[PDB]
Formats: structure tokens, C-alpha cells, sequence
């Protein structure tokens, strides 16, 4: 076997309506279970809600008038909706087959038994970002060596969104680097840092020069460190 | 929350609020970068591939927490692990417990390496100030960053980073300090107070 | 016949005073469920059956 | 408890004042009755 690929825009301006597929493979999406899962970064997965072929289908109460969900099985996939979308709907959204159960502490002539659902196969997920903001591009400053070994680096400051490619020399030099990962301002920015280990006896200055990149924004900047 | 255990000894995990009827607990692992997973529904029932070193308390107790028991603790037991609450006197729970993360007691000490950057002097022109401090080289992934004015400690305006792992046992993370240029010049020196395992690392910083 | 009282129950003693005090039922215990009796089939068809 | 709606209740968590022991004060304290031994008005 069971394979299951998520797929999805990415980005998403606010108010506006998340549409997401989730790609069904070695089942059919009649014969199974299917629910919905985001997870915010560095918190705990939230569930969004499950639906079943039959029409059997329930939401999350927090996120009841704003999700819809439904299933092809003319194409056997899933497809989910999310409308008037704000930053707090920014998660990694997977799709995973579901398993039902059921509970019985009582009599169960008199109800008194509660379905239980848990989900065993999982998807690789998609990634959504829904952040309004637009493409800034990057500001490159260098850090020069403070008072046998040296160090020596550069700054990515304020830039949106993510990834940043940095390399030195054009890839020349690729020992003793290390680039450390970018932080989420307040202001909706991130900023990232790469610094690497270098001799101290660099009197003759051949030239170092740290490679920035930032497709989003096209942006190419060359900056050389010195002292 | 964390719980560090050594290896081969028993792992044990809380997660969720007291039991106050018959439960149905669910519980998963998430590896750091992948999708959680299935190890034991229905308080103690285990499926196939998973095996019999993970026991879950039983959801006939009430009053009692839910506590997930892992023998023969060892280093591919470390993630997060996040928990399901049915209980026959609760709504049903849309919101997985918060998680708890196993920590493997092994390959204990390595002494981070700090290193101070202040603001350069191309920022300060665009009426900006930063100052950067660089951990690396460190294990366990835990710690703390605590900036300093002087001798006062600064509340707001501190950007730090998760620690992560490369090749080496060596962990990553960075210490951001957003200042104005005024602020930069103000106080006599800054500095970056790294607070790791039981040590803690200081290093200063002061304007020209 | 077996009848029973599902809901395991708790006493709460508010005082109305100075020496008189209420008994109160407090927070249940357990699962909510309903009393019930049972009657064996076997037992209650013949009986019926000898009476009728 | 989590209910559809058809146990229709039943059991209820009443609160309410009471008299203490001293007259002057008033007490703030919750009870546990069956459906069968209360009735709302209005
Ligand atoms: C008036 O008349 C009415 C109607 O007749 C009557 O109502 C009846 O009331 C009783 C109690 O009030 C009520 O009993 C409950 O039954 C629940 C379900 O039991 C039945 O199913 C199980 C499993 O079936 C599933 O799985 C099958 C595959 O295995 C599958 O094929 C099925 O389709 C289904 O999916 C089944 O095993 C039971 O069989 C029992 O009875 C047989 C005789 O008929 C007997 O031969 C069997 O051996 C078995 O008896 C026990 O056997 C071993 C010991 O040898 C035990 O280990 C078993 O657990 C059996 O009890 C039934 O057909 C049942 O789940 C309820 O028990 C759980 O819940 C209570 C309350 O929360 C807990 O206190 C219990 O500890 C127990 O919790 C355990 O089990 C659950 C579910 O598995 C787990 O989630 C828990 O974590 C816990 O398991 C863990 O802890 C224990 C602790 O010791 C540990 O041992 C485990 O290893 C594990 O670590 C409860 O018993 C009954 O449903 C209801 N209706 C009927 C028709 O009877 C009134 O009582 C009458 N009133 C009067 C006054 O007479
Ligand atoms: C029906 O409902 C009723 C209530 O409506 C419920 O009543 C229970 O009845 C049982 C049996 O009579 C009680 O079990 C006993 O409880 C004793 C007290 O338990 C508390 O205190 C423990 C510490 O005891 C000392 O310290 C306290 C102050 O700290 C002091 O007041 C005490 O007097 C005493 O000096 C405390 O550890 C305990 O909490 C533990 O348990 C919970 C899980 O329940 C767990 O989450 C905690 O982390 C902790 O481990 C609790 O707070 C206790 O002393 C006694 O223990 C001895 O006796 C048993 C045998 O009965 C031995 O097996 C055991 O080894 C000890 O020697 C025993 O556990 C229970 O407390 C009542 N419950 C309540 C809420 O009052 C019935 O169980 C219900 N029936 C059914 C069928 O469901
Ligand atoms: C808390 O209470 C809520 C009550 O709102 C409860 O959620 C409900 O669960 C029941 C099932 O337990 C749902 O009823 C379903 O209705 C659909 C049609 O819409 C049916 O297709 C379903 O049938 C399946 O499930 C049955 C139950 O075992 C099976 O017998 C059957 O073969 C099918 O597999 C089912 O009848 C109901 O829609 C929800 N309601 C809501 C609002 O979600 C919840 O389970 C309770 N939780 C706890 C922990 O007590
Ligand atoms: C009512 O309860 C009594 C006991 O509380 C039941 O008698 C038991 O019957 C079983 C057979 O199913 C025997 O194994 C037990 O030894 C009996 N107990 C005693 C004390 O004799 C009786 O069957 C129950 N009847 C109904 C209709 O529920
Ligand atoms: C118990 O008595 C108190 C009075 O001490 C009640 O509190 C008042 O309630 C009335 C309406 O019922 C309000 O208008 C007052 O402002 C409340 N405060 C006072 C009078 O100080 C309380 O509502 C009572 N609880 C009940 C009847 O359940
Ligand atoms: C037992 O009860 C059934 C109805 O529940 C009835 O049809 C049948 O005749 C009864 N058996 C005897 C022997 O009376
Ligand atoms: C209690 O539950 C019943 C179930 O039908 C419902 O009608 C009623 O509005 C509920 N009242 C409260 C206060 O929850």
C-alpha cells in the first residue's frame, strides 16, 4: 503493497480555499477508511477528520464549517478542502488509512460502547505554507574573524521564504563548513548563518568568498570575508 | 517533556490526563523527519511487525494515567512518541496528547563550542544590529541560550534555533540577538550565556 | 434474577448544621451505565408456561 | 459523559445555595439527582 502520495499547492494566500489530493495506490478508496492529518511545526498532530465511500463522513467540531471532504472512486483518490484560510492552517498535511474498533466496557444491549478509529499506514505528506506575505529578497553581511585555528563566516539576514543554498568559493573549499538552520523571525522572516573552520596562517588572502542563493527571489549574492 | 533512559534498562511514558473511565489508548512514534507511526491500539494490543518490548497500561485503571512501558531500551527507540485518549466520559479527543521524547543515554559527554559574532559594521549602516552565537559540536541536542546586558538579562528579541545533528555526534543551533544600533552602543558589553547538559559557556562582546 | 447498580457511587456529607447533615451523591466512579435485572429465559418460559 | 442525545440525560449536576452551620453564611455546593427527583420551572 500500500502506497499512498499527497499532493498539493504549497503556498496559499489567506482567505482563500486549500484544495489537496491525496493519490491512492495498491487499494480501492471504497473498501477503507480515510482520514486527514496536519502537524504544525513543533507541535502535536491535529486531526482534521475522516470520511468513508459510503457517504459516513465527520469533522473536526474546532474546524467544522470550514473543512469539506470527499472521495473520487472514478480516479481512486481523496481530495480535501479548506476555506478562509489563516497562518494558523500552516502544517504538513498527510493521508492515512483508517482501521475501525470498537469498545465495550458495559452492556452493550445498552449502548454503552464507543467506536474507537486508529490509523496504520501513513503517507509521505505534503508540505503547505499560508502565509500571505511576498518574495523579499535576502541581505548578506560578513562575519570577520574576532580575537593555530580560525574561524569565518557569513549572514543571511531577513529573507522569505525558504530555502537558502550557500556554498564558498563556488563549491572550491567543502571541508570544515558548516551551515546551521534559518530561524523564523516575529517579523515573518528567517534568517540563516554558515561558518567555517580555517587556518589561521591565511596571510596570503586567496580570495574567499561565500556563494548565497535565493531562487524564490533570483537572487545571487557573492560576498567576501575579510578581517 | 523528556525521559532519558540507558540502554537496555526500561523506558516508560506519560501522556494525556488521568483516566476517568474505560479507555481505548492509542499510541504512536514519530522518527524526527518522518510520519508517525502505529505501535499499540487498544491499551495494550500490539500489531504485526511491532514488537512485544512495547506494553501499554490496560484501560480498566481509573484514576491512573496512561503509561506506555518500552524494555530493552536501545538507540533506535528515540523519537517522539504522542498519545489517543478515548475514554467512555470524555467527547472524542480531535487533538493527540502532547508528546513525550526518548532520550539514549549513550555517547554522553561532547563540550559545545560558542562563538560570538558582533553586528557588522555593513548592518549598523542600515540601521540594523544582530548578534550571532553559534553553537556546535555538542550532545546531547539540549540547550538553553540566555543573553546578557551587563550584568541584566534580555527578555525580548532572542531567535534561536532546534538543535540538529549532522554526520559527527555534533548538534546545530543559533542564537539570534536583534538590536537597534542605539541599544548596541548603549550597554558597556553583551553576552551569550549557553547553558548545555550541567555547564554553562560564557562569552562577551564589546563595541569599538 | 440478578438485579444491580452499574454506577459505583460517592457519598458527599454537606453539613446544613449545627448537627443535621445531608448525604449528597457526589462524583461517579467508573462508566456511566443504568441499572438492570436479569431473568433467566429458560426458567421464566417454563414458569410462564406452568401458569398459563 | 459523551452522549448522541438519546439517553436523554437522566442524571443531573445540580448546584445550588445552602444553609451552614452558622446563619449568616450562605453555601455554594453541587449534588447529584435523578431526572426523577427534579422537575424545571418555566
Ligand atoms: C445481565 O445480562 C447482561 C447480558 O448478558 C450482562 O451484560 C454483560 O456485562 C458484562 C460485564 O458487566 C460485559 O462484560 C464485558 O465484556 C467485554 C467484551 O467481552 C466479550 O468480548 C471479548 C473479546 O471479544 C472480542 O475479541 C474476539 C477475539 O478475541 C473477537 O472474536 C470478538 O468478535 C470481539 O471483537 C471476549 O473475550 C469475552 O469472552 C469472555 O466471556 C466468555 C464467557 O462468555 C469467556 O469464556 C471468555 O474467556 C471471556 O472471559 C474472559 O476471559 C479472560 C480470562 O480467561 C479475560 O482475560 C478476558 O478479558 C475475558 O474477560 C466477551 O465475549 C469486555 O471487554 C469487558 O471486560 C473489559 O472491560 C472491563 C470494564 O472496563 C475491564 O474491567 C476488564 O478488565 C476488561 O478490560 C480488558 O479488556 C479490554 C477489552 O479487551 C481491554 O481494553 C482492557 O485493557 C482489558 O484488557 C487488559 O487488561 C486485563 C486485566 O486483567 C488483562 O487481563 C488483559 O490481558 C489486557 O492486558 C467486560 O467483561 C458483557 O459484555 C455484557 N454483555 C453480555 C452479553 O455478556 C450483565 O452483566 C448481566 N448482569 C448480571 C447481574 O448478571
Ligand atoms: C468504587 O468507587 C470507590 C470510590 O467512590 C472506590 O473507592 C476506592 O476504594 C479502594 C479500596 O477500598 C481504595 O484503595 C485504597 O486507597 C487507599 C488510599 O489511596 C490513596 O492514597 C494512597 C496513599 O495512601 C496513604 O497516603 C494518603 C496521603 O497521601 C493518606 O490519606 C492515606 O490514608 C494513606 O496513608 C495513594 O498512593 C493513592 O494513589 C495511588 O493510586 C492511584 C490510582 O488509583 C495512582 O494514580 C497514584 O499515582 C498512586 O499510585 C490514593 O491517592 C490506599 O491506602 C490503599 O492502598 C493499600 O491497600 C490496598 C488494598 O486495598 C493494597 O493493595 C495496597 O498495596 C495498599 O496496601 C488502597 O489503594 C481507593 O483509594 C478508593 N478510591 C477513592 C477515590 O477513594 C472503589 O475502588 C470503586 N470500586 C470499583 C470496583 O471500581
Ligand atoms: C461520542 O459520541 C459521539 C456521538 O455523536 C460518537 O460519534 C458517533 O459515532 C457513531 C458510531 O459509533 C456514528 O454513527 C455512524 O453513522 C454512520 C452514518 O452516518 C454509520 O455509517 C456508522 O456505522 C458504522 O459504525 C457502526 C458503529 O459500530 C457499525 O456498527 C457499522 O457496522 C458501521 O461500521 C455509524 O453508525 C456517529 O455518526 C458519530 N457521531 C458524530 C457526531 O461523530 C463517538 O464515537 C463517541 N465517542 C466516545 C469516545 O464515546
Ligand atoms: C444470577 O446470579 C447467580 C450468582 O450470583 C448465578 O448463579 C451462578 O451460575 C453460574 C453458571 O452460569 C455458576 O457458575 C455460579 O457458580 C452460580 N453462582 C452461584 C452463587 O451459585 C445465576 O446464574 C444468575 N442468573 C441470572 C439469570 O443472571
Ligand atoms: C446563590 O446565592 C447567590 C447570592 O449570594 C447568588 O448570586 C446572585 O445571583 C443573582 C441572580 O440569581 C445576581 O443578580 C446577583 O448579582 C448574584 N450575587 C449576589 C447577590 O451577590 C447565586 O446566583 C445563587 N446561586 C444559585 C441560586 O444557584
Ligand atoms: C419459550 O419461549 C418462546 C417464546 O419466547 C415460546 O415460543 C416457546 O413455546 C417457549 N417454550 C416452551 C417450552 O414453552
Ligand atoms: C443534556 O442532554 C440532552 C440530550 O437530549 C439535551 O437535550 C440537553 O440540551 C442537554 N443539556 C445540557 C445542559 O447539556
Amino acid at each position: 503493497q500500500v502506497h499512498l502520495q499527497e499532493s498539493g499547492p504549497g503556498l496559499v494566500k489567506p482567505s482563500e480555499t486549500l484544495s489537496l489530493t491525496c493519490q491512492v495506490s495498491g487499494t480501492l478508496v471504497r473498501d477503507n477508511y480515510w482520514s486527514w492529518i496536519r502537524q504544525p511545526l513543533g507541535k502535536q498532530p491535529e486531526w482534521i477528520g475522516y470520511v468513508h465511500d459510503s457517504g459516513d463522513t465527520n469533522y473536526n467540531p474546532s474546524l467544522k464549517s470550514r473543512v469539506h471532504l470527499s472521495l473520487d472512486k472514478s480516479k481512486n483518490l481523496v481530495s480535501l478542502r479548506l476555506t478562509g484560510v489563516t497562518a494558523a492552517d500552516s502544517a504538513i498535511y498527510y493521508c492515512a488509512t483508517t482501521k475501525h474498533g470498537r469498545r465495550i466496557y458495559g452492556v452493550v444491549a445498552f449502548k454503552e460502547w464507543f467506536t474507537y478509529f486508529y490509523m496504520d499506514v501513513w503517507g509521505k505528506g505534503t508540505s503547505v505554507t499560508v502565509s500571505s506575505a511576498s518574495t523579499k529578497g535576502p541581505s548578506v553581511f560578513p562575519l570577520a574573524p574576532s580575537s593555530g585555528t580560525a574561524a569565518l563566516g557569513c549572514l543571511v539576514k531577513d529573507y522569505f521564504p525558504e530555502p537558502v543554498t550557500v556554498s564558498w568559493n563556488s563549491g572550491a573549499l567543502t571541508s570544515g563548513v558548516h551551515t546551521f538552520p534559518a530561524v523564523l523571525q516575529s517579523s515573518g522572516l528567517y534568517s540563516l548563518s554558515s561558518v567555517v573552520t580555517v587556518p589561521s596562517s591565511s596571510l596570503g588572502t586567496q580570495t574567499y568568498i561565500c556563494n548565497v542563493n535565493h531562487k524564490p527571489s533570483n537572487t545571487k549574492v557573492d560576498k567576501r570575508v575579510e578581517p | 517533556t523528556f525521559v532519558s533512559v540507558a540502554p537496555g534498562q526500561t523506558a516508560r511514558i506519560t501522556c494525556g490526563e488521568e483516566s476517568l473511565g474505560s479507555r481505548s489508548v492509542i499510541w504512536y512514534q514519530q522518527r524526527p523527519g518522518q510520519a508517525p507511526s502505529l505501535i499499540i491500539y487498544n491499551n495494550n494490543d500490539r500489531p504485526s511487525g511491532i514488537p512485544d518490548r512495547f506494553s501499554g497500561s490496560p484501560g480498566s485503571t481509573f484514576g491512573t494515567t496512561a503509561t506506555l512501558t518500552i524494555t530493552s531500551v536501545e538507540a533506535g527507540d528515540e523519537a517522539d512518541y504522542y498519545c489517543h485518549i478515548w475514554d467512555s466520559r470524555r467527547p472524542t479527543n480531535w487533538v493527540f496528547g502532547e508528546g513525550t521524547t526518548l532520550i539514549v543515554l549513550s555517547q554522553p559527554k561532547a563540550a559545545p563550542s560558542v562563538t560570538l559574532f558582533p553586528p557588522s559594521s555593513e548592518e549598523l549602516q542600515a540601521n540594523k544590529a544582530t548578534l550571532v552565537c553559534l553553537i556546535s559540536d555538542f550532545y546531547p541536542g539540549a540547550v538553553t541560550v540566555a543573553w546578557k546586558a551587563d550584568s541584566s538579562p534580555v527578555k525580548a528579541g532572542v531567535e534561536t534555533t532546534t538543535p540538529s545533528k549532522q554526520s559527527n555526534n555534533k548538534y546545530a543551533a543559533s542564537s539570534y540577538l536583534s538590536l537597534t544600533p542605539e541599544q548596541w552602543k548603549s550597554h558597556k558589553s553583551y553576552s551569550c550565556q549557553v547553558t548545555h547538559e550541567g555547564s554553562t559557556v560564557e562569552k562577551t562582546v564589546a563595541p569599538t | 434474577i440478578n438485579c444491580t447498580r452499574p454506577n459505583n457511587n460517592t457519598r458527599k456529607s454537606i453539613r446544613i448544621g449545627p448537627g443535621q447533615a445531608f448525604y449528597a451523591t457526589g462524583d461517579i466512579i467508573g462508566d456511566i451505565r443504568q441499572a438492570h435485572c436479569n431473568v433467566s429465559k429458560a426458567t421464566w418460559n417454563e414458569t410462564l408456561g406452568k401458569v398459563v | 459523559n459523551n452522549i448522541t442525545d438519546d439517553m436523554r440525560g437522566e442524571l443531573k449536576n445540580c448546584s445550588f445555595n445552602m444553609t451552614t452551620e452558622l446563619r449568616d453564611k450562605k453555601q455554594k455546593v453541587y449534588s447529584l439527582f435523578y431526572r426523577l427527583d427534579v422537575v424545571q420551572i418555566n
